[PDB]
RNA sequence: AUCGGCUCA
DNA sequence: CGCCGCGTCTGTTGAGCCGATG
DNA sequence: TCGAACTCAGACGCGGCG
């Protein structure tokens, strides 16, 4: 037990061992960024493969060249926080090192001319803060994760596209990592078809051809022929026994010298049985058997040279006389048969218009790019670089490997270009599918779609970068001077900052991250997209995609997904998911072993988690031996069934690695449906702190993991024992062991209070310790935002008892008491931002100035001098916060107004005034204002004492660090001292500064006094240019878009609470909109006095089967008990022997509980402090999977004398009245939720209008009218009313006339109407005749 | 002209302008430099290419991605020609000319209030001091409290009493307008009259709730006002909340009551065996009344009282009839609002919400409108009122796990066993062994289903006046289920015994059955197994939507224009109607 | 907002709907197909008169 | 004003 | 007359918020 | 002007070729 955990110990409730613990919640970001940018020695990740990609650039002469060596990154000139205050990117210079070797042109090797080495400056790139976020402009920024078709081959079928047909239609694809696609595709009569990158379809075999190899060699590849001989009388063929199978005879077959087979008869076994018996093969058959036949090879007149037939051609009868007059002894022919080899080859042949590889190039060259003429070199360039060139076609290290393991090589890697041998491969076993034999693939398995993250994605567009600056390095390389060129002015930095820095804030991945709470980080970083570059569209996908898969056990989390229009495309990764080297996903398993589940740990993906048998966790190991029943619950190849004892051969790790991290924080998940549990778990995102955050009293046991990997408390850095503690930082002093020997071993923690979070809600930090006791590593310091104690407390547990109270709770209502608003908890803090530029127009500059004309003096009691608002001054909509003036243009004059303009005395350059002023409806109290400038601006005094204040509070930190650290340092500075002799009582009556003169002894102690001046004069040289670098960091000025002087930038800070109309919810998916705020008298009060808190609806829980809400409010009444116990037992004073006892008998209650906690090891001040802990209710767990049951509740509940049914009588406040019947009574744990109301409500009566169109704007920003769209205009028309719309389409709207005219009449007391046309309408005449067509009106 | 294609400053003097300036550029330059280079009599190719160039600015004006590739702007987004400033959802036609943007409007929260009429509606009061600006500049000037408008802006914004005073004035007798988006058909908009309160949320009855679709969870709600006084007798007499209470897809009523008061009406009249004041003799409801409240009797004990009702058989007026009913104190006390026209065994039974729906229909054929208005608005009242009076709770004691679960479901196992071994010897194919396993699995399902709700329904057994008796029960699961406010018998099957066979996603049914409930938890993969239906349910929920609304929009517009013009076509034959029971039964 | 202007071409122009839109009220009323009238405002070939 | 992204019923 | 192939044109409604660019 | 774009899909009418 840590020192966090003495102080609150939680209850388990839950009953299997565990044996792997969570790992660290968000590595996929830490791992990926971390592998991008190491130095990696010979194995090529990230940026070094980038540039060993571009291995050295040549002339295109061959005269020169440059070759790349290395790289380093400088150290950024800011560190976070500065960079978020400032406005400011936070990245890295990038330095590469570089060597320009000149070999001469009159030499055929003559190297040695010319070898200029140094280091180039290009771009710079952003870093990864410790967490996982980027900072862009100073707006903290996420990118998400993507999930992507694997490359690779791939087969399947469409179901007849020319449905009329109803024949199905096999095709194959091959898609590569970048490069153009090749698709091969059947017709609805069989006939194969190519087609490159979805251009028109093309007659097969014609790429065959286009290989410059013709019918003979690879369509001898193709078929393997069946053979015969003409001996000079007849025809024999040579049969192998197992050819004739399942066939039928057309004549008596026979041997040479027996009868075998009788005609009309089919061959069956015996048959092939016989004939092989017999060991005969050639046979005497009649000719006709070739009258039907093909040739297969190539015959001619051996002396004229005329082809008899071209190879896979028709034959005839005369032709076999001619064949055997020619000196042919010998025919091969085509074993053809639609069922098993079909002509599909024969038949593209005898489509296809070629006959010679030109022919076929020249044709695919015209085609692709039409017109252009097809010069030879054209045309073996298209075909060449589209498919076998390095530089424009990659597939990857992943793509070989799905490939050759799709068609069933050996060998896993190879090269990286296609070839003839993939190509003739992909075709057979087309064919092959075809025929019968394997069968199609399916897209959804997680074993075909990849994870792409940051280091990827970013490592491919610094490579765009870098292939656009190569470019310019070899086409400057060529023409000038060689031996005065440094390389350095030779390159371009700006396409790679360009490409960077529009990919890190501008791409469709790179995000705001939600800041409500700690949940909303950790749920928005392990995030997995389907969309983006590369993948569907929110219309494309169909419903194949969006369902869940067998696959997804394990990997993916399935009921945890939005509701909009992209259901399934985005979904959350789940617990104990890893990512395997080539990307796919992997889950842990524990090997089980001759029935003996062991305890090493095998990870699997998503494919060999097929072949093997799985068991289950909730499968009752029985005490360290072999499964308990006979029929262990298992599944395989994706179904489950029951199996042996000894079959499995692995056993899942955790009772809950199917579900993710957002919705393994719900308890008693198991009993409520499912998309309930979606609601709850998607609106559990959506909380916002409150004033003081209370912890839950029925949890999951994983809140402190949340809590603390989130990165928003702030942990102990090494041991040690506490300082010195403040509201604003807490000081620490190192134990000795951990403590390397440079420094005086103290850290500092500067905790950050209140401060704006992109959402406009409120940080803050609280410290947690008190002074002078000790702190291990690993603990918290300082709970954050919405923490308590180390544990993640997200919103505030009431006393709700449901029942039907007059109707003030109809459909889903809420009816709070009004001692919830009493007491503050459910108020939160809001806090908001105002800006405000100045710039240089072309009359001249802005100025920021108290001075603006035509003002009474009232308004200007809350600017100081300078014209900025006061600190702590409270403002309403419509005050001003800066006074700014805008010059304008200069008229000439006369001598009179000079000498009057002199004597009244006020001004030159009569003047605009555009200050700011707070929008109307917003209210608050300024908190902080800011002001940036130029370097080149004066200061006026306002910045100037800002920035002394703040050099005093850097001051004031940088001595007190230097100063305790030399306090350590000045104990041994006095220590040193005291060698050689004694002055007691002068030691220390002298002042300290007086230790240096005193006797001084020869033979060591001159040394003694010389380190203590030299050692001396180092410290102060340190503390002096230590504090000059911070001075000149913090004067520094700043750097401003062009064409502004100085911007202020003023905070404001709300504070809202409950009121009728605003939201709430439970965790489990029961929303609620307050109805009634009802004094404390009528809220029902039970036997006792205590009223209620909440009044919920019972007709909401058997429709929607959400069965978690009352098994959550039982325990709740069960859990408070204890605790009031507690406190009876505590201000009635009554022993330590007896809460020891009654404590260490709530710790023993479950059936068969893991957690056991032994106290009689407490000291007694540790056991008095936890006592003090649990006073309000004693804290439980819950595990998802593995929960507590409905026995141990119950004795929970009679522990602590209720009744046990869990439901009481309530009495009435308003009559005094019994209720008929017994009512329920608990404690649940509910949220706020950020849809206040007044962000909605909204009124209009007359404001602005447009500009092309004459017709109010919208939207409350900007004061604007609803929308009036054509379904109401439907709906009124089917009423009948016919006045009314004419009223909302003229004179409401766009009639000008009309609405002046109609605001004069109501102002006046009549009520009429005098419409025009709506001025759009004849808008929209203009817009029709300005195209020549001549639309007008007739007259009367 | 310039301002229909204006030219907009910027803060920091950049401007932003529509694509049609620099589309007209690309021509003048194109134009002036074929002109210059025609004077010179340059040779013939430049002449050409000019020419050609000149075309492609031209019908690239016109609209831009039709002859070759559009022209795209710096952004690689193609530009915004002129004939696509009329096309698309975005167009002068649908975005601009049908549906407008209108001021004196508003928009906000809704939430329940049940103390109202059905005729009224609460207004925040700074809402309605907003929408009303107008008239209370009129008012003020009228009364003399302010001589000029200046005057009356800043009396109005300091908030002084007498602006609460003219402002209560106004809005008196003046209905507005609520609307709900989307409006599917034309009960969607409806004309109300206003009530002022503080706050910040438009409250809102609750019978008409049904009607718009609306659930009190986060909806939200739109305000017009009518200005004229013609439009405003139209909002008056045309489209009112009391005027349509009959659907016109079929005359069904339109305002039956929900789903709270409906179990007030069923937990009042029901009867026990036992309670108190068992079989004494009353004198009318009033009595009744006053033995309930004092708690001498209980709600429900079957009693005989003496009761007048009318009936109207006669020429159309009513004559009285007295006699004494055998009922219990719950339907006398209802008698006390049944208005005067309505027979007495319209109340003696045990009212689930069929009958409160037949009551209210037949209130409305004898008696006419107003009497069903006030009759259904009492209705409400009584529901709530008695319901909250009761006190009825769910807890996990409710959920009745059948005794004879354990023997059913091994009975089932084991046959399903005998199965698997027959099929191992070969007797039996494959298809024959899963459709006989399936078979008997549901088999086994429904009698666990019947014995559930042989154990439910009727098991209280209570004893009164001798030895034993059973009647049906008081379980709240039971009462929300039978009388119909919410649930049914599915889906108390699910949350107590077997909760069924489910399907996978390609379609088939997953041979080995869930065999736990909601009560007592259920397992990891019997989850992982729901999860495939539920989300086939969300994701096709989701995708509906689309093509429903547009084929609502082709219909309204090919059936646009037909009006009923003329009186009487005088036409001859039409059609023949038939029943269609064809096939089976009615 | 209600005067215009306009721009003298220096040689005629064809109008898109007139010429592009479905069947083509120019390649209809001369009866000659459509791609010959792209070919020739193309500027790739000449026509008789 | 356009574009992209998250969210509500 | 009868395949067979090609370029247009459609795909819910109100609201709320914040970066990007000109 | 090299640079993408991808596997939306369902229906209808027209331009070629037999
Ligand atoms: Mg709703």
């Amino acid at each position: 037990y840590s020192y966090t955990e003495k102080k609150r110990i939680r209850k388990d409730f839950g009953k299997r061992p565990q044996v792997l613990d969570v790992p660290y919640l968000l590595s996929i970001q830490l791992d990926s960024f971390q592998k991008f940018i190491e130095q990696d020695p010979e194995g090529q990740y990230g940026l070094e493969a980038a540039f060993r990609s571009v291995f050295p650039i040549q002339s295109y002469s061959g005269n020169s060249e440059l070759q790349y060596v290395s790289y380093r990154l400088g150290e950024p000139v800011f560190d976070v926080q500065e960079c978020q205050i400032r406005g400011v990117t936070y990245s890295a210079p990038l330095r590469v090192k570089l060597r320009l070797v000149i070999y001469e042109r009159e030499a055929p090797e003559g190297t040695v001319k010319d070898i200029k080495e140094q280091e180039v400056y290009m771009g710079e790139i952003p870093l990864m803060t410790d967490n996982g976020t980027f900072v862009i402009n100073g707006t903290e920024r996420v990118i998400v994760s993507q999930l992507h078709r694997s490359p690779g081959v791939f087969f399947d079928s469409d179901k007849g596209k020319t449905h009329s047909s109803g024949k199905v239609l096999y095709n194959a694809r091959i898609i590569p990592y970048r490069g153009s696609w090749l698709d091969f595709e059947f017709d609805p009569k069989d006939n194969l078809f190519v087609r490159i990158d979805r251009r028109r379809k093309l007659p097969a075999t014609i790429i065959l051809r286009a290989l410059n190899y013709t019918t003979e060699q690879i369509l001898d590849l193709f078929f393997e022929k069946v053979i015969f001989e003409i001996r000079d009388n007849k025809l024999q063929m040579e049969l192998v026994p197992e050819r004739l199978r399942g066939e039928t005879a057309s004549f008596d077959i026979e041997a040479n010298g027996k009868v075998y087979v009788e005609k009309g008869r089919r061959i069956t076994a015996r048959h092939i049985r016989q004939l092989e018996k017999d060991d005969v093969k050639l046979i005497e058959v009649p000719v006709e058997y070739i009258a039907g036949k093909v040739v297969a090879k190539d015959y001619i007149d051996e002396s004229t040279g005329e082809l008899i037939c071209a190879a896979n051609m028709e034959l005839s009868l005369d032709l076999l006389a001619k064949l055997s007059q020619s000196g042919h002894k010998r025919i091969e022919t085509l074993f053809t048969n639609d069922l098993d080899h079909g002509p599909y080859i024969s038949e593209t042949l005898r489509v296809d218009p070629t006959n010679d590889r030109l022919s076929a190039l020249v044709e695919i060259y015209r085609m692709m790019r039409p017109g252009e003429p097809p010069t030879r070199e054209a045309a073996e360039s298209l075909f060449e670089n589209l498919f076998f060139s390095e530089d424009r076609y990659d597939l990857s290290a992943v793509g070989r490997m799905k490939f050759n393991r799709s068609l069933l090589r050996e060998e896993i890697e190879g090269s990286g270009i296609l070839s003839k041998d993939d190509i003739i491969d992909v075709m057979k076993k087309l064919i092959d599918i075809r025929n019968g034999k394997g069968e199609v693939d399916d897209i959804d398995h997680l074993g075909n779609r990849r994870i792409r993250s940051v280091g990827e994605m970013a490592e491919n567009q610094f490579r765009v970068g870098l292939v656009r600056v190569e470019r310019a390095v070899k086409e400057r390389l060529s023409l000038g001077d060689l031996d005065t060129l440094m390389p350095q002015d030779m390159i371009n930095a700006k396409p790679i900052s360009a490409a960077v820095k529009e990919f890190f804030g501008s791409s469709q991945l790179s995000q705001f991250m939600d800041q409500n709470n700690p949940l909303s980080e950790i749920t928005h970083k392990r995030r997995i997209s389907a969309l983006g570059p590369g993948g569907l569209t929110r219309e494309r996908a169909g419903f194949e995609v969006r369902d869940v898969h067998p696959t997804h056990y394990g990997r993916v989390c399935p009921i945890e997904t939005p509701e909009g229009p992209n259901i399934g495309l985005i979904n959350s990764l789940s617990v104990y998911a890893q990512t395997n080297e080539y990307g796919f996903l992997e889950t842990p398993y524990r090997k089980v072993t001759d029935g003996v589940v062991t305890d090493e740990i095998h990870y699997l993906s998503a494919i060999e988690e097929g072949n093997y048998v799985i068991a289950q966790a909730n499968s009752n190991l029985d005490e360290e031996g072999h499964f308990v029943e006979d029929l262990v619950t298992c599944r395989s190849k994706g179904e489950s069934s029951l199996f042996s004892r000894d079959q499995v051969d692995y056993m899942d790790v955790s009772t809950q690695q199917v579900v993710s991290v957002g919705a393994s924080l719900i308890p008693f998940l198991e009993h409520d449906d499912a998309n309930r549990a979606l609601m709850g778990a998607n609106m559990q995102r959506q909380a916002v702190p409150t004033l003081r955050a209370d912890k839950p009293l029925v949890g999951t046991g994983m809140e402190r993991a949340v809590a603390v990997d989130s990165g928003v408390t702030a942990v102990a850095k090494r041991g040690g024992v506490v300082q010195y503690v403040d509201a604003s930082r807490i000081v620490i002093k190192v134990n000795e062991d951990e403590m390397y020997p440079g420094e005086a071993g103290i850290d500092i923690y500067n905790l950050t209070k209140y401060t704006r979070s992109n959402q406009n809600t409120c940080i803050n930090q609280m410290p947690c310790v008190s002074l002078g006791e000790p702190v291990e590593r690993g603990d918290v310091l300082a709970d954050g935002p919405s923490t308590d104690l180390g544990e993640l407390a997200l919103g505030q547990n009431m006393r709700v008892a449901f029942m039907p109270w007059n109707g003030y709770n109809f459909e889903d209502s809420i009816l709070v008491s009004e001692r919830v608003v009493q007491e503050d908890r459910f108020t939160t803090i809001h806090i908001q931002e105002l800006a405000c530029v100045s710039r240089d127009t072309k009359l001249g500059p802005e100025e920021i100035t108290a001075d603006i004309p035509n003002v009474g003096e009232a308004a200007l009691s809350k600017l100081d001098e300078s014209g900025i608002v006061y600190i702590g001054a409270e403002v309403t909509g419509g005050d001003i916060l800066v006074g700014k003036v805008t010059p304008k243009g200069e008229t000439q004059l006369t001598p009179e107004e000079k000498l009057l303009r002199a004597i009244f005395g006020e001004k030159a350059s009569d003047v605009k005034d555009s200050s700011l002023r707070v929008p109307n409806g917003v209210s608050g109290t300024v908190i902080d204002v800011q002001v940036f400038t130029r370097d080149g601006v004066e200061k006026d005094k306002r910045a100037l004492e800002i920035e002394e204040m703040q050099l005093k509070q850097a001051k004031k930190d940088l001595s007190e660090e230097l100063q305790i650290l030399e306090a350590g340092l000045f104990s041994r500075i006095r220590a040193v001292l005291v060698a050689g002799g004694v002055e007691a009582e002068k030691l220390d009556k002298l002042p300290r500064d007086r230790w240096l003169e005193l006797g001084l002894t020869d033979e060591e102690k001159q040394n003694q006094l010389e380190q203590l001046a030299e050692q001396y004069d180092e410290l102060k040289h340190e503390f002096e240019k230590k504090l000059e670098a911070k001075r000149r960091k913090i004067t520094q000025g700043d750097d401003l878009a062009p064409g502004v002087l100085k911007i202020v930038k003023v905070y404001l800070a709300v504070k809202r609470r409950i009121q009728p109309g605003d939201k709430m919810a439970g965790r489990h998916g029961n929303k609620g909109v307050i109805s009634k705020i009802n004094p404390i008298e009528d809220m029902p009060y039970d036997e006792n006095g205590t009223p209620v808190d909440i009044v919920l609806n019972p007709l909401g829980v058997p429709s929607r089967m959400n069965i978690g809400q009352i098994l959550e409010t039982h325990l709740g009444m069960a859990a408070k008990g204890i605790g009031d116990k507690i406190n009876a037992m505590l201000k009635q004073q009554q022993e330590v022997a007896k809460l020891r006892e009654f404590i260490q008998r709530a710790y023993d209650l479950g059936a068969d509980v893991r957690q056991k906690v032994d106290l009689s090891t407490f000291s007694d001040e540790e056991v008095m402090r936890l006592a003090e802990n649990l006073r309000k209710g004693m804290p439980i767990a819950t595990p998802v999977f593995d929960g507590a049951k409905e026995a141990e509740i119950k004795e929970l509940l009679k522990l602590g004398d209720l009744p046990t049914s869990g439901q009481i009588r309530l009495y009435d406040g308003r009559t005094g009245e019994q209720f008929e019947r017994p009512v329920t009574v608990g404690y649940m744990y509910m949220l706020k939720l950020n849809h206040l109301v007044d962000d909605k409500m909204h009124a209009r009566s007359t404001g602005s209008y447009s500009l092309v169109t004459q017709q109010p704007l919208g939207g409350k920003a900007q004061f604007g009218g609803q929308r009036f769209g054509e379904m109401e205009v439907w709906a009124l028309e089917a009423y009948g009313a016919a006045y009314t719309l004419q009223e909302m389409l003229t004179v409401k709207s766009d009639d000008v006339n009309g609405r002046t005219k109609m605001y004069k009449n109501i102002v006046d007391g009549n009520h009429q109407m005098e419409p025009g046309m709506p001025e759009s309408f004849n808008v929209l005449l203009k817009e029709i005749r300005s195209l020549g067509i001549n639309i007008e009106l007739e007259d009367e | 002209p310039p301002d229909l294609r204006p030219l907009v400053p910027l803060d920091g003097g950049r401007f932003a302008t529509s694509d049609l300036n620099d589309l007209y550029r690309r021509v003048i330059n194109r134009n002036n430099r074929l002109k210059r280079l025609l004077d010179l009599a340059a040779p013939d190719i430049i002449v050409r290419n000019e020419k050609r160039m000149l075309q492609e600015a031209v019908d690239a004006l016109l609209d831009n991605g039709r002859r070759g590739r559009a022209i795209t702007g710096s952004n690689k987004r193609p530009l915004k020609s002129l004939a696509d400033m009329i096309k698309g959802k975005q167009g002068r036609f649908r975005q601009n000319l049908l549906g407008k943007r209108v001021d004196y409007s508003g928009r906000s929260v809704i939430t329940v209030g049940p103390y109202l009429r059905l005729h009224q509606c609460g207004l925040p009061k700074k809402m309605a001091l907003e929408l009303f600006k107008p008239f209370i500049y009129g008012k003020l000037e009228l009364r003399g409290l302010a001589t000029t408008i200046k005057a009356a802006k800043k009396m109005v914004e300091r908030e002084e009493a007498v602006v609460w005073d003219i402002l209560d004035e106004v809005i008196r007798e003046h209905p507005v307008l609520l609307n709900r988006a989307p409006t599917l058909h034309r009960l969607g908009i409806q004309a109300f009259e206003p009530v002022l309160i503080e706050g910040k949320a438009i409250q809102l009855h609750p019978l008409v709730c049904a009607a718009y679709n609306a659930d009190f969870d986060g909806d939200q709600m739109a305000v017009h006002v009518p200005l004229t006084l013609e439009a405003q007798l139209e909002a008056r007499a045309l489209m009112m909340s009391t005027n349509n209470i009959l659907s016109p897809a079929n005359g069904e009523p339109i305002i039956v009551p929900s789903q709270d008061v409906v179990l007030g009406l069923y937990y009042m009249t029901r009867d026990c065996v036992n309670a108190k004041g068992e079989g004494m003799v009353l004198t009318g409801p009033k009595e009744a009344e006053r033995l309930y409240r004092s708690g001498l009797a209980s709600l429900h004990a079957r009693v005989k009282v003496r009761i007048t009702e009318y009936e109207k058989d006669a020429n159309g007026e009513l004559v009285a009839k007295t006699s004494l009913k055998d009922t219990t104190v719950g339907r006398a006390i209802l008698w006390m609002i049944v208005p005067k026209g309505l027979p007495y065994s319209i109340v003696n039974q045990a009212l689930g919400k069929k009958a409160i729906s037949k009551m209210l229909n037949t209130c409305y054929r004898i008696l006419g409108l107003k009497p069903t208005v006030i009759f259904a608005d009492q209705i409400m009242y009584t529901g709530f009122a008695y319901a909250a009076r009761s006190g009825a709770s769910v807890g996990i004691d409710d959920m009745v796990i059948p005794e004879k679960k354990h023997e059913i479901i091994s009975e089932a196992e084991a046959e399903v066993a005998e199965i698997q071994e027959q099929f191992q010897s070969g007797l039996v194919t494959a298809g024959e062994r899963y459709n006989k396993v399936i078979d008997i699995w549901a088999a086994a399902n429904d009698r666990v289903s019947k014995a559930m709700m042989d154990n439910l329904q009727t098991e209280t057994v209570i004893n009164r006046d001798g030895q034993e008796e059973k009647q049906v029960s008081f379980n709240s699961i039971y009462m929300m289920a039978d009388s119909g406010a919410r649930g049914s018998a599915a889906q108390i099957r699910q949350l107590a015994g077997m909760r069924g066979l489910m399907a996978k996603p390609d379609g088939s049914i997953i041979e080995t059955p869930i065999t736990a409930n909601f009560r007592e938890g259920l397992n990891v993969l019997q989850y992982f197994i729901s999860t495939h239906g539920a989300r086939k349910g969300l994701a096709d929920t989701a995708l509906k939507t689309a093509n429903s609304g547009y084929l609502t929009r082709r219909l309204v517009d090919v059936a646009q224009d037909l009006v009923v013009t003329e009186d009487d076509c005088g036409t001859h034959e039409g059609i023949m109607m038939t029943p269609v029971i064809e096939g089976g039964d009615v | 907002r209600e005067r215009m202007g306009h721009i003298e071409l220096a040689s005629p122009t064809a109008h898109i709907w007139f010429l592009k839109s479905l069947p083509s009220r120019i390649g209809l009323l001369l009866d000659m197909p459509l791609r010959d009238i792209e070919r020739v405002l193309y500027f790739e070939s000449y026509v008789v008169i």
